[PDB]
C-alpha cells in the first residue's frame, strides 16, 4: 500500500526545512 | 447557474465585507511593519521548562514567565549558527513580521530580546501539540475534519497575502492546535514581504512548488500549492509526492502527475487538481478571482467562512489538557543547557532584531 511505502521511507518524521 | 438570486446576494456582500476587512487590516499591519518593537524583556525573567521542539540554529522552550507566572514559548536561536547558514535575513523577518500581524490563527508574539549569544522570540505557548503528531498517530483525518483545519489556512493566507505577505512553510510540523481545537500558525522563518516576486530556494521538500524546484522568481500561489500539499497529506495520511532523496521528490512534483487514494471524494481530487496545478496560469488562488476560486468550491461548499474565522464552529477535537504547564502534547527532546557568552557575538550583523 502507498501508506505502508510511507511508513517504510525515510520521510515520516518531522522534515527539515531547505 | 450554481446559485439562485438568495445566495448569489449573500455571496457578493460578503466578497464586499471580505474587502473591507482586508483594507482595514492592511492599515493597521502597516504601522508595526514600518516602526518595530524591540528589547521587550530579558532572559532572567523566564524560567525554563522543557524543549517543545528543536530545529538546526535553535529551540522552542516552554518557560515560566516569574512575575506573571504565565507559561509561554521561547524560540532561541544561535546568533553565530544563524549566520552560519545564511540566515540572517530570514531571521529578522521573522521578528519583523510576527511583531506587526495579528489574526486568529497566526501564533502572537509576546516579548523579543537578544544577549551576547542568542536571539530570543517569546511566544503564547500553544499547548495542544503540532498537528503532524495528532495526523501521524490517527493515521488520516476525515474529510469534514481535514476541511475545518484547511479552512483556517485559506483564511491565515487571504489575510497574510493581502498584507503582501507570504508564508513558503506550510507543513502539519508548523501548525498547533490550541486549546479550543483550532490551529495556530507558528514559525515565520521563511515568511517575507514581498510585492513582486521573491526567489531564495527554500521550504521542505514534499511542499515545494514547481517554479521554486525549477530556480525561476515566484509569489504567493506557492503557499496555495503547499495548501494542496497540505490537505492531500491530511485526508491521506502521506504527501502526494515522497522519496527517500529530495531528488526524487523534486522529481515527481515537476512532473505533473498526482495520484490519489480510492477514499478520495470526487470534490476533493477536483479541489486538489485545481491547486496542485503546475501551470501557474491556471492554479486556483492566483487567478483573476483570487481566494473566492477556492473559498467557493464544492469541497467547501459546508465551510461557513465567517463562523470559522469568529471561532464559532465546534472543532473536531479538543486536546487533552491536565493543567496549564502541560506537555504531554509534545515529543520529548534531549535538553542541553543555554550559555550566553561572554563575548558578543555576530553583534553587527542583528543590530536590527
Ligand atoms: N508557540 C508555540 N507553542 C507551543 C509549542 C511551540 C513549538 C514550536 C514553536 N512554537 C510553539
Amino acid at each position: 500500500t502507498t501508506y505502508a511505502d510511507f511508513i517504510a521511507s525515510g520521510r515520516t518524521g518531522r522534515r527539515n526545512a531547505i | 447557474g450554481h446559485m439562485g438570486n438568495a445566495a448569489a446576494a449573500k455571496k457578493g456582500s460578503e466578497q464586499e465585507s471580505v474587502k473591507e476587512f482586508l483594507a482595514k487590516a492592511k492599515e493597521e499591519f502597516l504601522k508595526k511593519w514600518e516602526s518595530p518593537s524591540q528589547n521587550t524583556a530579558q532572559l532572567d525573567h523566564f524560567d525554563r521548562i522543557k524543549t517543545l521542539g528543536t530545529g538546526s540554529f535553535g529551540r522552542v522552550m516552554l518557560v515560566k514567565h516569574k512575575e506573571t507566572g504565565n507559561h509561554y514559548a521561547m524560540k532561541i536561536l544561535d546568533k553565530q549558527k544563524v549566520v552560519k547558514l545564511k540566515q540572517i535575513e530570514h531571521t529578522l523577518n521573522e521578528k519583523r513580521i510576527l511583531q506587526a500581524v495579528n489574526f486568529p490563527f497566526l501564533v502572537k508574539l509576546e516579548f523579543s530580546f537578544k544577549d551576547n549569544s542568542n536571539l530570543y522570540m517569546v511566544m503564547e505557548y500553544v499547548p495542544g501539540g503540532e498537528m503532524f503528531s495528532h495526523l501521524r498517530r490517527i493515521g488520516r483525518f476525515s474529510e469534514p475534519h481535514a476541511r475545518f483545519y484547511a479552512a483556517q489556512i485559506v483564511l491565515t493566507f487571504e489575510y497574510l497575502h493581502s498584507l503582501d505577505l507570504i508564508y513558503r512553510d506550510l507543513k502539519p510540523e508548523n501548525l498547533l492546535i490550541d486549546q479550543q481545537g483550532y490551529i495556530q500558525v507558528t514559525d515565520f522563518g521563511f515568511a517575507k514581504r514581498v510585492k513582486g516576486r521573491t526567489w531564495t530556494l527554500c521550504g521542505t521538500p514534499e511542499y515545494l512548488a514547481p517554479e521554486i524546484i525549477l530556480s525561476k522568481g515566484y509569489n504567493k500561489a506557492v503557499d496555495w500549492w503547499a495548501l494542496g500539499v497540505l490537505i492531500y497529506e491530511m485526508a491521506a495520511g502521506y504527501p502526494p509526492f515522497f522519496a527517500d532523496q529530495p531528488i526524487q521528490i523534486y522529481e515527481k512534483i515537476v512532473s505533473g502527475k498526482v495520484r490519489f487514494p480510492s477514499h478520495f471524494s470526487s470534490d476533493l481530487k477536483d479541489l486538489l487538481r485545481n491547486l496542485l496545478q503546475v501551470d501557474l496560469t491556471k492554479r486556483f488562488g492566483n487567478l483573476k478571482n483570487g481566494v473566492n476560486d477556492i473559498k467557493n468550491h464544492k469541497w467547501f461548499a459546508t465551510t461557513d467562512w465567517i463562523a470559522i474565522y469568529q471561532r464559532k464552529v465546534e472543532a473536531p477535537f479538543i486536546p487533552k489538557f491536565k493543567g496549564p504547564g502541560d506537555t504531554s502534547n509534545f515529543d520529548d527532546y534531549e535538553e542541553e543547557e543555554i550559555r550566553v557568552s561572554i563575548n558578543e557575538k555576530c553583534g553587527k550583523e542583528f543590530t536590527e532584531f
